[PDB]
C-alpha cells in the first residue's frame, strides 16, 4: 500500500463512522442530540481530512522528512470536541470544562509546532505538549471521574469506559510522534500513516460505537 | 466478542503492509534498506499491540 | 491489571529478540537474509499477540 | 540471545512455578492436594525438559532443520495432567476422562511423528493431530462444560476460565508447528523457541497462578 491508499482508508472508515452516527442519531431526545452531533463533527471533520491527504494536499517538507499539516490540524478541531463529549457525560462545570479544553488544545498545538521545527528544539515542544497531556490525564481520571461518579448507573459506566479508551490510546500518540518522521524516525512514513489511521479510527469511530451501543440499552 | 476478530484481522493487514516493505527493500539488494523497513515493521507491531490492548481493555475490562 | 505490564514487557523482549536477528543479518550484507530474519519477526509478533490476547481475553474476560 | 539462552529462561520459568505451586499447596485438604500435586508435576516435568534441551540434547536433525524431541516428549507427558486437572474441575466420568485423554495423545503423538517425517507426508500426521484437537476442543466446550456446569459456582467459574485460556492458547500450537521448522521454516529456530517457551509457560505456570488464586478466595 502507498500513503494515499492509507488516506482513503482512514477517510472511508470516517465517513462509515459519521453515516452510523448521523442515522443512529434520528432517534435521540432534546438532551440526546447534543451527543450524536458531536460524535458527527468529530468523524465528519476527520473525514474531510483525510480526504485532503489523500488528495496530496497539505504534505509539508520539513527538512528531510514529511509532516501531515492535515493530520495535525484535524486533531486540533476535533480532540476538543472529544473532551466536550467527555465532559457532558461527567457533568463537568463550566470552569472545568475550560480547563480540559485548554490543555488539550496545548497539547495539540506543541505538537504540531513541533512537528514542524527542523532542529533538535522540537524535542522541547513536544515536552511542553507532554506535560500538558499529563495534566490532561489528570482532570481526565481525577477530577472528571469524580464529577460523572455522582450520575446515574449508565452513565457514569460509559464515561469509565470511554475515559479508558480514550486515556489508553491518546497515550500512544506521543510515542508515534517521537519514534515516526516528527522524531526519530525508526517509523517508515507508511508504517507511521498506517497506525494514526487506526488509532484516530479508534478513538473516533471505535468510541463511536461504544457510545452508540450503550444509548441504546439506557433509553431503551 | 467480535472486537477480537476485529483486532485479529487488523493485525494481519498491518502484518501485510510491514511485510510489503520488507520485499521492496528486499528487491533492491540493500541490507541497510531491508533493516530499516525491518526495524520499522518491529516497532510497529509493538505499538498495535498496545493499541489492541488498550481496545480490549477499554471495552472488555 | 497486571497481566498487561506482563504481556506489555514480555513483548518489547521479544521485539528484543528479533531486532537482534534483523541485525545480525543486516551485518552481512545479505538482503534477502534480512528479509528472512525480518519476515520471522513479522509472523512471530502476530503470534504473540494472540497469545497476549488469549492470555488477557482468557483472564480478564 | 541464542536457542540455550531461551532453553534456560523456559527452564527456570517453569522451576518458578513448580517451587511456587509446591509452597502453596502446603495449605491444601484431601480432596485438594490432588491439583497441587498435578501442577507440580507439569511444571516439573517441563522444567526438566528445558533443562535437556538447554544442555544441547535431544535436538534431532530432520533433513536441513533441527525438530527438539523433548519438546514433544514433554508435552506428550504433560498435556494429560493437564486434560487430567480440567477434568477434576469439570467432574468428568471414568469413561469420558479416557475419550479425552485419548485424543490428546493422539494430538501430541501425531504432532512428534510429523516434526520427525523429513517428506511431504509429514503433513498428513499433522491433519490426523489437528482433527484430533478439534475433537478435544469438542469435548473441553460441550460434554466437558456441561458436566463442570453442574458444580458449585467457584468450581464452574475457574473451569471456563482455565478452559478458555486452554482452548485459545492450545490453537495456537498448530500454526507454530505449521510455520516453524516442522512446516515451512518461516520462523527462525530461535523465534519458533522464543515462541514455544512463552506458550508453554502460560499454559502450565499461568494456568497454575489462575488456579492458586481462585483456590485460595474458595477456601476462604
Ligand atoms: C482523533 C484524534 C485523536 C484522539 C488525536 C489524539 C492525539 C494526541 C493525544 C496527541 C498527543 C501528543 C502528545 C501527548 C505530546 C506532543 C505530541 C502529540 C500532539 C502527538
Ligand atoms: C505444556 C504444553 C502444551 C499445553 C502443549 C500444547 C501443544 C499442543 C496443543 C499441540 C498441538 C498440535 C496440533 C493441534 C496439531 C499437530 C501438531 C501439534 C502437536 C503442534
Ligand atoms: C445511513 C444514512 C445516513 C445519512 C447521512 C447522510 C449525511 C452525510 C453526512 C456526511
Ligand atoms: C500543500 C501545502 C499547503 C498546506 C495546506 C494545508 C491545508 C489544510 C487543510 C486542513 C483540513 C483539516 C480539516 C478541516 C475540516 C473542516
Ligand atoms: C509517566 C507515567 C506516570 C506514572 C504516574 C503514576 C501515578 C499513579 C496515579 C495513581
Ligand atoms: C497522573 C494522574 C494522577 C491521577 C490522580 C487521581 C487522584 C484522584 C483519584 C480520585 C478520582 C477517582
Ligand atoms: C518519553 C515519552 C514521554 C511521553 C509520555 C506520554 C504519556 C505516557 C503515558 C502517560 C500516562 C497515561
Ligand atoms: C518455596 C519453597 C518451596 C520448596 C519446594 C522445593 C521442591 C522443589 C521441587 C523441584
Ligand atoms: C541427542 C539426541 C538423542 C535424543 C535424546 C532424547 C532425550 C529425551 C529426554 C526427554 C526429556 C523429557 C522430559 C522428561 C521428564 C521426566
Ligand atoms: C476451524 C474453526 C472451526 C469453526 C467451527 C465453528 C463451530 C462453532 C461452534 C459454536
Ligand atoms: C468445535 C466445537 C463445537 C462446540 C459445540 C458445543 C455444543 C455443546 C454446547 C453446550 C455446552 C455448553
Ligand atoms: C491450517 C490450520 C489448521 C490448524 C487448525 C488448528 C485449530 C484452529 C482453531 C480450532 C478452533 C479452536
Amino acid at each position: 500500500v502507498g500513503l494515499t491508499t492509507l488516506f482513503w482508508l482512514g477517510a472511508i472508515g470516517m465517513l462509515v463512522g459519521t453515516l452510523a452516527f448521523a442515522w443512529a442519531g434520528r432517534d435521540a431526545g432534546s438532551g440526546e442530540r447534543r451527543y450524536y452531533v458531536t460524535l458527527v463533527g468529530i468523524s465528519g471533520i476527520a473525514a474531510v481530512a483525510y480526504v485532503v491527504m489523500a488528495l496530496g494536499v497539505g504534505w509539508v517538507p520539513v527538512a528531510e522528512r514529511t509532516v501531515f499539516a492535515p493530520r495535525y490540524i484535524n486533531w486540533i478541531l476535533t480532540t476538543p470536541l472529544i473532551v466536550y463529549f467527555l465532559g457532558l457525560l461527567a457533568g463537568l462545570d463550566s470552569r472545568e470544562f475550560g480547563i480540559v479544553i485548554t490543555l488539550n488544545t496545548v497539547v495539540m498545538l506543541a505538537g504540531f509546532a513541533g512537528a514542524m521545527v527542523p532542529g533538535i528544539e522540537r524535542y522541547a515542544l513536544f515536552g511542553m505538549g507532554a506535560v500538558a497531556f499529563l495534566g490532561l490525564v489528570y482532570y481526565l481520571v481525577g477530577p472528571m471521574t469524580e464529577s460523572a461518579s455522582q450520575r446515574s448507573s449508565g452513565i457514569k459506566s460509559l464515561y469509565v469506559r470511554l475515559r479508558n479508551l480514550t486515556v489508553i490510546l491518546w497515550a500512544i500518540y506521543p510515542f508515534i510522534w517521537l519514534l515516526g518522521p516528527p522524531g526519530v524516525a525508526l517509523l517508515t512514513p507508511t508504517v507511521d500513516v498506517a497506525l494514526i489511521v487506526y488509532l484516530d479510527l479508534v478513538t473516533k469511530v471505535g468510541f463511536g460505537f461504544i457510545a452508540l451501543d450503550a444509548a441504546a440499552t439506557l433509553r431503551a | 466478542g467480535a472486537v477480537f476478530i476485529f483486532v485479529g484481522a487488523l493485525t494481519v493487514l498491518f502484518g501485510a503492509i510491514a511485510y510489503g516493505e520488507v520485499t521492496a527493500a528486499a528487491a533492491t539488494g540493500d541490507a541497510a534498506a531491508v533493516q530499516e523497513a525491518a526495524v520499522s515493521a518491529i516497532l510497529g507491531l509493538i505499538i498495535l499491540l498496545g493499541i489492541n490492548l488498550g481496545l480490549v481493555a477499554a471495552t472488555l475490562g
